[PDB]
RNA sequence: CAAGGUAGAGCAUGGGCCGGUAUCCUUAAGGAGACGGACGAACUGCGAAUGUGCUUUUCUUCUAUGCAAGCGUAGUGGGCGAGUUCUGGUAAGCAGGACUGGCGAAGAGGAAUGAACCUGGCACUGUGCUAAGGAACCCAAUGUCUGGACAGAGACCGAAAGAGGUAGGUGAAUAAAAUU
C-alpha cells in the first residue's frame, strides 16, 4: 500500500486506535474524592497497575482530570502479546483464575485458544467491552534501571506522567 | 545530543481534510515527542488551530553522511527569554554536523546567561565558506593556523597508592 | 449485552440462601428441620425452597402469626399453602 | 451583620434588563399549561403577586396541579444532609416552558416506529442509542500545496 | 509627624474614594498637573520622553508634589519657558486610614487596643501598575539630553524601580513619527492644541468639505 | 438545557480630577467648547475560566466480600495547621470567614534536628526491585564534559541607590592595528 501511494505522490495516515493503555505511576492517597472516584471507574487501585481503556470522548475527559498520576498511550501488537502471555489472568465473578482453554470456551462460546483472544481484542471493535472486562488489571514491577528524572514531572518536562503517544511500549517493556 | 526532525500535519473538523493545505516544520529536539510538541506550539501561535482539530500525518528524521568526519563552519541565528524580555543574536561554530553545531550553542548560552535549554529558540542554521565568516572567534581555526601543547596531566594507573620512585603522570 | 448479564446475576444472588446464618434456638427438633432444608438448598435453584430456608433463621418477632381467614384471603386460589409460623383461629 | 427578610440580597436578581422594562407580552398570557410538563422559573420584577422565593429563580421542575392563573411545581432540596420535596406556588407570568426534554422526545418518536417492527420481523429493537465521539478519522492527502512554518517573527 | 513610607507602600486594600460614605477627608498636596507652554500646537514640540514604572505600588500625594518641583525647576532654567510642556499623569484618588492610639496606654476610658479598630482618614495616594507612564515631557529635538536629566531627578523621589525612556510618538499624539508626516502631507490632520484629530470619509459631504478647509497644511 | 455579574474590559445614567484648537459669549478679564489624558467596595452599555442545577443508561464507564428503609443506643458540640484566596490592623508564631487534602486519632524512609513539608498508609516471615533523597571522609553508593566566578566568598543568608573587575548581545561612529 505504501508503495502504491508513494508512486502517486500521496500520503496515507491510518485511523487512531480504539484503545489506550494506562499505568499508575504515583501514589493517590492525598488526591481529592473526585480523583479517587475516577481511578475506581478505571479499575486502578495500587502503584504500577496497568489497564486498557476505550478511546472515546468520555474517556479522554476522564484522562484530562487524572493526567498528573498516570502515563498513557498506544500499544502495537508485539507488546500486547508480551503483556498477555507474561502477566495476564482472568475472573468469572469472584473467582480468579489462569487463562486456559476450558475457561475461554466457558466464558466466550467461540474463542478457544489464547491466540484467538489476542486477535479478537486487537481487530474487533464491537466486542471490546466483553473481551476487556474478562481480564484482571495487570500487576507490574517498577521499571528496571529506575526513572531518569523526577517522575512526577510531565514527560515533556522530563518526568514520567502524561501522554507518551506511540512510545509507551518502552516503559511497559521495562516493567514486565 | 540533539536531533533534527520534520513534522507534517493537516486540519480536521467534524469531517475530514477540511482544508487542502498541508503544513510543515523543521525542528531540533531530543526526541519525536518534543518535536510534536513544538509543532503544536507554532500552529496555535501563527494560526489558530488547537490540537483537537489537527492530525500529524508524518514525522521524519534528517541525517547527513560525513563518513570521513570532515570539519565545517556554521552560523546560527537565535533568541532566548530572560527576566526582562526576548533577546536576539548571531554566533558562529565549528563541527561535523548541523546537530553538533546546535548542541554547542545550547551549552554556551546556559553557561554564559544561566538559561535552561527550553527557553532558547533556533531561527536559522547556515553552512559557510572562509570568506563569509563575520566574527573573530573561529577564523584562526578555519584558516588552519593553530597548534598548542597539553595543560592537563593524565593518570598512568587506576591504583590509589603507588611507589615514590614510579612515574605518576603521562 | 453486558449490563443485562450483570443485573440478571445480581437478582439471582439476592434470592439464594447465605449459608453463614444459623437459628439461635437450642431446640434440637428445630435444628434438625433446618439441617434438612440446608442440604436441599445446596442442590437446587428453586426460589420457594430458598425463601423457606431464609425464614427459619429469622427471630420470633420476624415470624409474626396469621389468622385462618387471612390465609384464605392470601391463598389466591391455590390448593396448598405454606407458612413459616403459627396459625390461629378467627372467631368471626 | 446581615438581615433575613423575604427579599434579602436581591439587588442584581429581580431587576429588569437594559431596554427591557415594562409589562409582559401577549404570548405570556396565551400559553396553555398541563400537568406533567417541565417548566422553568424566571421572575418578572414588575408583577408583585405570585412571586416565588428567590432560591427557585432559574430552576426547573414538574407541574403537579393547574389553577386559574397559577401552577404548583414540585422541587427537591437538601436540608440537614437529607433530601426534601417542596411544593412551590407560582403565577403564570413568572414561568416559561422548559426545553430540557427536547432531544429525548425526538428519540422516542424514532423508537416508537422500530419497537412495532421488532414484534413482526425481528424479536428485539436496535433501539438507536447515542454514542460519544470516537477516535480521529483516517485521511488520504494529495501532497501538493505544502506550506512551511518558521520562527520568523522575532517578537522584540 | 507622618509615618514612614513603608507603612503604606503596597496595594493591600480595595480602592476607597471620597464620597457620601466617607467624610472629613483632607485635601491632596499636589494641585497643579500641567507646566510650561500648555497650548503650543502639536507640530511645534516633536520629541516625547517618559518616566515608566517597573513596579506595582502606591505613590503618596507628598511624593508627587516633591517630584513636580524638581522636574520643573530644571527645565525652566535650561529650556526656557516657551520651549517645553510637562504633564503629571496620575491623580491621588485613594484614601489611606490610621487607627490612632495614645502614648500613655494600658488603662483609659477610651476603648483601648484592637477594640473598634476601623481607622479614620489620614492622607491620599495614587495607585500604579507595571508599564504605566507616570510623568511625560514634549520638547524641541535639540533638548534630548536636557529632558533626560530632568526626569532622572524624579527617579529618587519614589519607592521602587522607574526608567527614563524616549518614545516613537510625535508629541502627545498617539501617532508614530513616520505615520504622522504621511498624514500631515496629504491634508488629513486638524490641530486641537496638544493633539490632532484625523479626517475620515465618514459623514455628509458638506461637512467633509468644511473640515478640510481647516487642515494643518 | 438553564441561572449567575467576579477577573479582564469600559467610563453612554449618577459621583468626580487636570488641560484644551477653531468657534461662541461677554469683557477687553474670564467663561463655554466640537476633544484628549486620569478614576469608584455601595459607577455599568460588554463579559470569561473554574464552580452549581435539570433531563437522558432510549449514554460511555464501573458495580454484590456492595448498598440498605426501619428500630435501639454511644461519643462529640475549646480545635489547630498547609496550599489557594478574602476582611479588620503599621504589623504579628495577631483576630475573624470560604474551598480541597492533613495532624487530632498516623507508624515507616528522607529534608542534621522539628505534630502538620517530600516519598508513601502498617497482621507475621523469606528472596528480588524502586521512590523521595543521596554517591571525597564521617556514612551504604561517584565519576565525566562545557562555560562562569577570587570575596577568610559561596554552597545558608536584607533594601533604595551605585562604581570597579571580567564574560557575552545589540546599535552608533571613526580607521593609517583597530579604537571610542
Amino acid at each position: 500500500s505504501e508503495e502504491r501511494m508513494q508512486k502517486e505522490n500521496k500520503i496515507y495516515a491510518p485511523k487512531d486506535p480504539h484503545f489506550y493503555a494506562v499505568v499508575l505511576i504515583k501514589s493517590p492517597l492525598r488526591a481529592s474524592n473526585k480523583i479517587k472516584k475516577t481511578l475506581e471507574l478505571f479499575r486502578l487501585k495500587h502503584i504500577n497497575n496497568c489497564v486498557l481503556v476505550k478511546n472515546n470522548e468520555s474517556s479522554r475527559q476522564m484522562l484530562q482530570k487524572i493526567r498528573n498520576f498516570v502515563a498513557y498511550g498506544e500499544l502495537k501488537l508485539k507488546t500486547l502479546r508480551e503483556l498477555i502471555y507474561k502477566r495476564g489472568s482472568c475472573h468469572i465473578f469472584s473467582e480468579k483464575l489462569n487463562i486456559t482453554n476450558e475457561t475461554l470456551e466457558d466464558a466466550f462460546k467461540n474463542i478457544r485458544c489464547i491466540e484467538e483472544f489476542i486477535y479478537e481484542l486487537y481487530f474487533n471493535d464491537e466486542r471490546f467491552k466483553e473481551l476487556n472486562n474478562f481480564l484482571n488489571p495487570f500487576k507490574l514491577t517498577p521499571p528496571k534501571g529506575g526513572y531518569k528524572g523526577r517522575k512526577a514531572k510531565d514527560i515533556i518536562e522530563g518526568g514520567a506522567v502524561g501522554n507518551h503517544q506511540d512510545k509507551i511500549g518502552e516503559l511497559i517493556k521495562k516493567m514486565i | 545530543a540533539i536531533n533534527e526532525y520534520k513534522v507534517y500535519g493537516i486540519k480536521i473538523d467534524d469531517n475530514g481534510v477540511v482544508g487542502d493545505e498541508v503544513y510543515a516544520h523543521i525542528v531540533f529536539a531530543t526526541n519525536e515527542l518534543l518535536a510534536k510538541s513544538s509543532f503544536n506550539k507554532i500552529l496555535k501561535k501563527q494560526k489558530k488551530i488547537k490540537p483537537k482539530n489537527t492530525k500529524v500525518i508524518k514525522v521524519e528524521e534528517i541525517k547527513e553522511d560525513n563518513k570521513d568526519l570532515d570539519v565545517k563552519n556554521y552560523g546560527i541565528d537565535y533568541y532566548y527569554k530572560s527576566k526582562r524580555c526576548d533577546h536576539k543574536g548571531y554566533k558562529e561554530f565549528r563541527g561535523v554536523s548541523r546537530c553538533h553545531a546546535v548542541d554547542k550553542l545550547l551549552c554556551d548560552i546556559g553557561g554564559r546567561h544561566s538559561v535552561k535549554r527550553n527557553l532558547i529558540f533556533i531561527m536559522k542554521v547556515k553552512e559557510l565558506t572562509v570568506d563569509e565568516i563575520k566574527k573573530d572567534k573561529i577564523k584562526i581555526f578555519a584558516m588552519e593556523d593553530v597548534e598548542y601543547p597539553a595543560y592537563r596531566n593524565v593518570l598512568r594507573s587506576n591504583k590509589l597508592f603507588v611507589s615514590e620512585n614510579e612515574k605518576l603522570f603521562n | 449485552m453486558l449490563k443485562q448479564k450483570m443485573f440478571e446475576h445480581y437478582k439471582k444472588k439476592a434470592i439464594l440462601f447465605d449459608e453463614s446464618r444459623v437459628p439461635r434456638t437450642k431446640n434440637v427438633f428445630y435444628q434438625s428441620l433446618f439441617s434438612l432444608y440446608k442440604k436441599v438448598c445446596e442442590n437446587t435453584e428453586n426460589e420457594i425452597v430458598h425463601k423457606i430456608t431464609k425464614r427459619l433463621t429469622m427471630s420470633r418477632t420476624e415470624r409474626h402469626p396469621l389468622k385462618l381467614s387471612n390465609i384464605i384471603e392470601q391463598a389466591n386460589g391455590k390448593e396448598i399453602v405454606v407458612f413459616v409460623g403459627k396459625v390461629l383461629d378467627d372467631d368471626k | 451583620v446581615s438581615s433575613h427578610g423575604y427579599r434579602r440580597q436581591t439587588r442584581n436578581l429581580f431587576s429588569q434588563a437594559f431596554r427591557k422594562h415594562g409589562m409582559p407580552n401577549t404570548s405570556t398570557y396565551l400559553t396553555q399549561y398541563a400537568v406533567g410538563e417541565y417548566v422553568d422559573i424566571k421572575v418578572n420584577p414588575a408583577i408583585h403577586k405570585g412571586m416565588p422565593h428567590k432560591y427557585y429563580h432559574g430552576r426547573t421542575g414538574i407541574i403537579k396541579e393547574v389553577n386559574r392563573g397559577s401552577v404548583i411545581v414540585l422541587f427537591n432540596r437538601i436540608l440537614a444532609n437529607k433530601t426534601v420535596e417542596r411544593k412551590v406556588i407560582v403565577g403564570i407570568e413568572h414561568i416559561r416552558k422548559s426545553k430540557c426534554q427536547d432531544e429525548y422526545l425526538k428519540r422516542l418518536e424514532i423508537n416508537k416506529k422500530i419497537i412495532e417492527e421488532a414484534e413482526k420481523k425481528g424479536e428485539v429493537p436496535v433501539l438507536f442509542k447515542r454514542q460519544p465521539k470516537g477516535p480521529k478519522p483516517a485521511v488520504e492527502m494529495l501532497m501538493n500545496n505544502i506550506i512551511e512554518l518558521s520562527y520568523d517573527k522575532v517578537e522584540s | 509627624g507622618r509615618r514612614p513610607g513603608r507603612c503604606y507602600r503596597y496595594c493591600k486594600n480595595k480602592p476607597y474614594i471620597k464620597s457620601r460614605f466617607c467624610r472629613g477627608v483632607p485635601d491632596p498636596k499636589i494641585r497643579i498637573h500641567d507646566l510650561g507652554n500648555k497650548n503650543a500646537p502639536c507640530v511645534d514640540l516633536p520629541l516625547n520622553v517618559n518616566l515608566i514604572s517597573y513596579s506595582k505600588e502606591q505613590l503618596s500625594s507628598e511624593s508627587l508634589e516633591s517630584a513636580r518641583i524638581a522636574v520643573n525647576k530644571y527645565m525652566m532654567v535650561n529650556a526656557g519657558k516657551d520651549n517645553y510642556h510637562v504633564r503629571i499623569n496620575v491623580h491621588p484618588y485613594h484614601i489611606l486610614r490610621i487607627n490612632k492610639m495614645l502614648s500613655c496606654a494600658g488603662a483609659d476610658r477610651l476603648q483601648t487596643g484592637m477594640r473598634l479598630a476601623y481607622g479614620k482618614p489620614y492622607g491620599t495616594a495614587a495607585r500604579v501598575r507595571f508599564g504605566q507612564r507616570i510623568i511625560s515631557i514634549r520638547t524641541k529635538d535639540s533638548n534630548l539630553k536636557m529632558a533626560m536629566e530632568a526626569l532622572r531627578r524624579a527617579r529618587y523621589k519614589f519607592p521602587g524601580k522607574y526608567e527614563v525612556q524616549k518614545s516613537n510618538e510625535y508629541g502627545f499624539s498617539g501617532i508614530e513619527r513616520s505615520q504622522f508626516e504621511e498624514l500631515k502631507n496629504n491634508g488629513k490632520l486638524i490641530n486641537m492644541g496638544d493633539h490632532v484629530k484625523i479626517i475620515k470619509e465618514k459623514g455628509t459631504v458638506e461637512r467633509y468639505v468644511k473640515l478640510c478647509e481647516n487642515a494643518i497644511q
